[PDB]
């Protein structure tokens, strides 16, 4: 971690 | 690590590091599909260097700065900017169980449709104090998205 924003 | 989130927000976050530049990844998140991916890098330095020496492909000596906007890399000899990364394209970052200096981010690609690895060496840092301000440029990302 971390985990990012991407959608 | 309070004026690393600070520093996030007013983009004076920065960490000498080098670039070990980028590898197509199968997945958006994954520990193991970071240390996989600098496991790859760093034997391509290896491959190449048996033919080319201390030149190809070496690692290149830059500067990467973490906003709440991007990530940039800065080359430290011409000043360039090597890679302006959009925050919003991030899909993981991490450190590596293995390599203790490494860290490393998975990004989508969008015009080649793929997933990409871009990992580092920190030079003065552990890869886990990068991870750290890196998870709060993230941060300050999600923050500021409005409804």
């Amino acid at each position: 971690a971390y985990i990012g924003p991407y959608l | 690590w309070q004026t690393d989130e600070e520093g996030v927000r007013t983009g004076k976050c920065s960490f000498p590091v080098k670039y070990l530049g980028h590898v197509e990844v199968d997945e958006s998140r994954g520990m193991h599909i970071c240390e996989d991916a600098v496991k790859r890098l760093k034997a391509e330095r290896k491959f190449f260097k048996g033919f080319f020496g201390k030149t190809g492909k070496k690692a290149v000596k830059a500067v990467l700065w973490v906003s709440a906007d991007g990530l940039r890399v800065v080359d430290e000899k011409t000043k360039d900017l090597i890679v302006d990364q959009t925050i919003e394209k991030v899909s993981f970052c991490a450190p590596d169980r293995n390599f203790d200096r490494a860290f490393s981010y998975i990004c989508r690609d969008g015009t080649t449709r793929r997933w990409i690895c871009h990992c580092f060496m920190a030079v003065k840092d552990t890869g886990e104090r990068l991870s750290h301000a890196v998870g709060c440029a993230f941060a300050a990302c999600l923050e500021r998205k409005q409804k």
